């Protein structure tokens, strides 16, 4: 199935959010990316065979401290 | 105070274009204080970090959620409008 991955990223303002989202959208196998959550501090990534540990690594180095918060599969009936 | 889901504002969510639209909203609480909220599928399951512990959260066909939540924490579901 497609996976949905949610990552909390320390992101100072709307431009840092822009940059984390740009970095993820450029990642191998990302179908779609969105900024979500009550504090607009979570990146939600959808795709096939995304490497979540590679993605966390990239964010931690280039953007801010990152925590994996959800991994789920897209339901297809 | 019983968590009052009727008085919870919608989550800040995004219906991703390449996957089915998820039928449920979820709301995560610590000591009955809202921490965050989002969307999830009905009749399904997801792994979510709930405070100090990963939890395998199951949803029934009416978006009722169940899991082994750490003390003080819960995740509650509601059907989205039209579902």
């Amino acid at each position: 199935l497609k996976q949905k991955i949610v990552i909390k990223v320390a992101m100072e303002g709307n431009n840092c959010r822009s940059k984390a989202m740009a970095l993820v959208a450029s990642t191998g196998g990302v179908d779609s990316v969105a900024l979500v959550g009550d504090l607009r501090d979570k990146i939600e990534v959808v795709g096939y065979g995304i490497d979540p540990i590679k993605l966390i690594s990239a964010l931690r180095k280039k953007v801010g401290d990152a925590e994996l918060l959800q991994v789920s599969q897209a339901k297809e009936d | 105070r019983a968590i009052d889901l009727s008085r919870e504002r919608d989550p800040n969510f995004f219906d991703h274009p390449g996957i089915p639209v998820p039928e449920c909203f979820w709301f995560m609480f610590k000591n009955n204080v809202r921490q965050d909220a989002g969307t999830c599928y009905s009749s399904w399951k997801m792994d979510m970090k709930v405070g100090p512990n990963w939890v395998h959260i199951k949803s029934d066909d009416n978006c009722n959620l169940s899991g082994d939540f750490p003390p003080g924490w819960i995740v509650l579901g509601k059907k989205r409008p039209g579902f």
